């Protein structure tokens, strides 16, 4: 509690407040910028998935878990972490594919040997077609995506601009797809191979279309974080403001009462 | 210094330093059982230095226009500006240069934080050409030190943040100045008034130093005559603005 | 542990550890929020909130000021309530039916009443 | 083609193509965008039992 | 200013930012240096 | 009534579009069967009435639906004025060398990649 | 530059620009981690890091605390040394190379040591 | 003697408490560095000392050889405790010339430092 201390804190925190803002305005822009691949990628689920809607498709498991690497960005993690938990207590011996440590994290601590393959390096960019693909094709080829009669991605969807919900979504194998009740209402050739392309294309698409919402709803959350991390460090320094000036004033009197009563004897 | 300032003459003192005078004032005083006050200085510790300050003065016409000018040195002990003797001073002087240990080991010399260095006399006693370059000097490095936490994120920059932030840093570089090199008032100029306008942003940051160098010895062998009419008239035509312009877009072709 | 006996004391240690790694992060808890700590550290914080709050006590003397019948713990019975909450046997417990109680039956007697 | 005997799928062969056409655009219409959705720094790590055996990319 | 929210001084005048950032700092250094 | 979407960008959401299919080099009328096949790497034409624009995709999936609407998606799509001949020159060689380049798909994904370029030079 | 040379005044310097950099980065790093570096950033952070260690030097009369036997380093040694290391030819030494060591030659004899 | 057997131990609580603050950190990695966060975590476990139990050097040098060369990095926390007062029933018992060793020559000879090995490595199977 001396003055020194309390000066060093308050110089600490008083740049805390100046980079978490910084951050904040950051996220800001990076948020605009991520908002327009949101719809984007959300325009090629309304025309990619119109098919299952007309076709009506309706379904050892295989659940993949979308976050990043990333923190200072809330409860994105721990609430889907939750999200992932609960159904798997519906099914215990899923597989799980976990894309982002921070999740990995997560499931790593709960459910340890369900973990399977982890995906690294995700959140810094903008997501890509490019990632998906790779992601889906190493799915595909690792890990038999082909083989599982479910396959179920979670991820977190913005619902507004300031929070988000950990959604679900569902996968439908070439086997599944064949099997929708109106299927054949569309000329196909079955000489070719348009099942199996159909899954394995969806499958990109829409782990694409995850990691699009996912992504604009964690900057969103780091927005809000930030928010927050910069107005209570304003009032940390507000605190310690009124901390020094007590101090100050204290130093003052204390050190001249030592020469008072040097001079009075 | 005041024997000049009497006869019509101008003279400029430094107190070197003010810090180590209150000291030996407060020896004197202690040691002649005088009573102490705040960190053991005399009760008119004040009257020490506002005493002494406001003898410098400039005179009217009536009296022979005399001058003098004090630049009294102030040794702060951790950056505390609000310590006792300093706060003094800087309530007595008419404005003050502040200088930081962090700014010296950035690379920044003369190490002034422009932030926090004022002249509340200000432009009434600078030179017309100077004030008309740096009228604006003064404003795109406001807006650049309010900005400068953004460039720790580069890739996310905006269009107008990352011109503020690439004139700044340029500006800055700019200001920088080796020791034992005061430059002239005309030499200055032109330097202000390439970086103001913008004929410094397409040149990568390191080769500013270059520049200047070999910027000023092109004026001084093509470009005399501007230089001349900047140091004997004090002021800008819109003509010499036009002739500057034309003279520094020139360089800027290398 | 030669007064007190090797469990009350290392009961003290545990309860002792628990409040200090929570004093430790108070920093980053109200800077950057609770969503920063390591699981195994938002678990300690959870588990110490309610060890704070189970510190705390009704006194006879106080039920003017509280409105709460006073409660006196044996010293037995606070050791081992307190162990049990070491243990993790009462971490889904909210955080409100550890304060202003006596023993652990207490805690779980209020617990069902805020269940109600 | 033949990527089938290969170990590539649909879409990862469609990628392969998709670079193609952007490395293949007018240098100056390759924006800072485009150019982002070519690149990515991703690993892949598979997991038994919690550990797992080394780390690959792509 | 600088480094005073970051860099390490004394030992018995830690923040817990301090801590994190030679934490976070540390480790980053340990992956490059085991790449390499 | 077209719905013509990229992952990064929305083209359309019209009267007749043309679209390079696994199956024949297919031209889509206003009231067509309800289809659905593969696009493999081609150019997809789209006359508005009388104009046409003209766009070179990466390949995706063409959908025709019950209610007369066409969903075509494709992850890269651009028009051919947005080409620069050497760009593919320097890619088409690489590749070539590549196809044989050694054991892998390393040596598969060059092969994919010729075509893909031979298919672009094809068009100008 | 009068006294040591334009060569040693500029090494110096541009050591001291470089901790003073990082010190500025050391504050980020804190709050916002790594991800928000720059690809130059992370160089500065590593070759600072490895200026500081550089900086150590076992001495004589330190025997006994160290273990170590003392160096004693020729300036030329000095500047030349860490001139080296200002422009980027042992970016690929691990730190501990740069630690507790006299001259650029026990740095590489060093790194080479830890090798095997 | 008991320079010898702790050599880098106070620097290795300073390798040790670098390593302490990378578990809050949340990250998984370096299972080098789970080598020696685990043995710091064991060390200081064997620092700890009742009062009024003060140890013969004859007595601390074998139990920090033990926890300096990893002897303990495979048993549990909790029982380090036990561990100790055993492995010096066991010394007493069986070694007792090589405390006697240590004692009167206050030094290891190469001859001793191996010896007072194969009688760790043996114990540690009970």
């Amino acid at each position: 509690a001396t003055l020194k201390e309390v000066e060093m804190r308050l110089k600490s925190i008083k740049n805390i407040e100046k980079i978490t803002k910084t951050m904040k305005i950051v996220a800001s822009t990076r948020l605009s910028k991520a908002e327009k691949a949101k719809i984007s990628a959300k325009k090629m689920d309304e025309a990619e998935q119109l098919f299952y809607k007309n076709a009506e498709t309706k379904n050892k498991e295989l659940i993949v878990a979308i976050t990043s690497d990333k923190g200072l960005c809330g409860s994105i993690h721990s609430q889907l972490a939750k999200a992932v938990r609960r159904h798997l207590n519906d099914q215990p011996n899923a597989d799980i594919v976990t894309i982002g440590d921070k999740i990995k994290m997560q499931l790593l601590r709960t459910h340890p040997n369900n973990i399977k393959l982890s995906i690294n390096g995700i959140g810094k960019d903008a997501p890509t077609f490019q990632e998906s693909a790779l992601i889906a094709d190493k799915l595909l080829s690792v890990m038999k995506a082909g083989t599982y009669p479910k396959i179920s991605i979670f991820y977190n969807d913005p619902v507004s601009s300031l929070s988000f919900e950990p959604s679900e979504k569902p996968i439908f194998n070439a086997k599944t797809i064949e099997q929708s009740p109106s299927f054949g209402k569309f000329e196909i050739d079955t000489d070719a191979n348009v099942p199996r392309d159909l899954f394995e294309y969806t499958l990109a698409n829409q782990m694409l279309t995850a990691m699009a919402q996912g992504y604009a709803a964690e900057i969103s959350a780091r927005r809000n974080a930030m928010d927050n991390a910069s107005k209570n460090a304003g009032d940390m320094i507000n605190r310690y403001s009124i901390l020094y000036n007590r101090t100050r004033q204290a130093v003052i009197t204390n050190e001249l009462v030592d020469i008072i009563t040097g001079a009075s004897s | 210094g005041e024997w000049f300032r009497d006869n019509g003459k101008h003279a400029l003192i430094v107190y070197d330093d003010l810090s180590k005078q209150a000291v030996a004032y407060r020896q004197l005083s202690l040691l002649l059982r005088r009573p102490p006050g705040r960190e053991a200085y005399p009760g008119d510790v004040f009257y020490l230095h506002s005493r002494l300050l406001e003898r410098a003065a400039k005179l009217s016409e009536k009296e022979g226009s005399g001058s003098l000018t004090a630049l009294p040195v102030i040794e702060t002990q951790g950056g505390d500006v609000s310590a006792y003797i300093p706060t003094n001073v800087i309530s007595i002087t008419d404005g003050q240069i502040f200088l930081e240990a962090e700014l010296f080991y950035k690379g920044i010399r003369p190490a002034i934080n422009v932030g926090l260095s004022v002249s509340r006399v200000g432009s009434a006693a600078q030179v017309k050409a100077l004030k008309q370059v740096a009228g604006s000097l003064k404003l795109f490095l406001a807006q650049y030190r309010e900005v400068a936490a953004f460039a720790q994120f580069g890739s996310d920059l905006d269009a107008s943040t990352k011109q503020t932030l690439v004139r700044g840093e340029r500006l800055t570089q700019l200001l920088k100045q080796n020791q034992y090199s005061p430059l002239a008032t005309e030499e200055q100029v032109p330097l202000i008034y390439a970086g103001v306008n913008g004929h410094l942003d397409g040149i990568e940051l390191s080769r500013i130093g270059e520049f200047e160098s070999s910027f000023l010895s092109y004026l001084k062998s093509n470009h005399n005559e501007l230089l001349t009419e900047i140091r004997e008239k004090g002021e800008l035509s819109k003509e010499l603005l036009a002739s500057l312009k034309s003279a520094t877009e020139s360089f800027v072709a290398t | 542990a030669a007064v007190v006996g090797q469990e009350h004391y290392d009961v003290a240690s545990k309860v002792q550890e628990t409040l200090q790694t929570y004093k430790s992060l108070q920093d980053i808890i109200a800077i950057l929020g609770m969503d920063e700590l390591s699981e195994q550290d938002k678990l300690t914080v959870e588990r110490a909130r309610k060890i704070q709050r189970f510190l705390s006590q009704p006194f006879a003397v106080a039920e003017v000021f509280t409105g709460i019948p006073g409660k006196l713990v044996r010293l037995k019975d606070t050791v081992a309530s307190f162990k049990a909450v070491l243990e993790g046997k009462y971490d889904n417990i909210p955080e409100h039916a550890f304060y202003m109680v006596g023993g652990i039956e207490d805690v779980v007697a209020k617990a069902e009443k805020l269940a109600a | 083609s033949a990527w089938r005997k290969a170990g590539i799928s649909y879409a990862a062969y469609l990628n392969v193509a998709a670079q193609a056409i952007r490395s293949s655009l007018k240098t100056e219409l390759q924006t800072a965008s485009v150019l982002n959705r070519s690149q990515t720094d991703a690993f892949y790590t598979q997991y038994k039992n919690a550990s797992e055996p080394t780390p690959i990319t792509k | 200013s600088e480094g005073s929210t970051g860099t390490p001084r004394g030992s018995g005048s830690e923040d817990s930012f301090v801590k994190r950032a030679r934490a976070t700092e540390d480790f980053f250094v340990r992956q490059r240096e085991k790449e390499q | 009534k077209l719905q013509f979407a990229l992952p990064h960008e929305t083209l359309y959401s019209v009267t007749q579009v043309n679209l390079p299919a696994k199956s024949g080099r297919i031209g889509v009328l206003a009231n067509h069967v309800p289809t659905v096949e593969q696009l493999l790497p081609g150019v997809v034409e789209v006359m508005e009435g009388s104009n046409s624009k003209k766009f070179f995709i990466s390949g995706g999936f063409a959908t025709v639906q019950p209610d007369s609407q066409l969903c075509v998606t494709a992850i890269e799509a651009f028009p051919l004025e947005s080409f620069s001949q050497e760009n593919i020159k320097n890619l088409l060689a690489e590749a070539k060398k590549n196809v044989s380049s050694s054991d892998a798909r390393e040596a598969a994904e060059a092969a994919i990649q010729v075509e893909v370029l031979e298919n672009l030079q094809s068009v100008l």
